[PDB]
């Protein structure tokens, strides 16, 4: 997998069954964290 | 076979074409042929044949 702006991301082109079909795919994986909850804040539910 | 579908295609079935045998068979029978001549009468055919 290559680091396409610091996200790992892996090309795999896939199997084949016809004889012009080539039918690539791509893919990554994601997690998001959010320690020490203090110094969040929202105001939600704004007019707009 | 050689067939035509698409370019788009979905890849035929197959062909796989075939041998065959054909066994000619020679171990039976004979052309055979007899004489059954005798002892006697090979003797006098030295006397009366010209």
């Amino acid at each position: 997998a290559f680091s396409a702006n610091g996200v790992y991301t892996l090309m795999r082109q896939l199997a084949q069954t016809s004889l012009y079909v080539d039918n690539f795919v791509v893919g990554c994986i994601p997690q998001l964290q959010l320690t020490t909850r203090k110094n969040v804040g929202v105001i939600k539910n704004i007019k707009v | 076979t050689a067939t035509g579908v698409a370019i788009t295609g979905s890849a035929p079935a197959a062909s796989m074409d075939a041998t065959l045998p054909a066994q000619l068979p020679i171990s039976a029978a004979s052309v055979q042929s007899t004489f059954t001549l005798n002892l006697k009468e090979i003797e006098e055919s030295k006397e009366q044949v010209t």
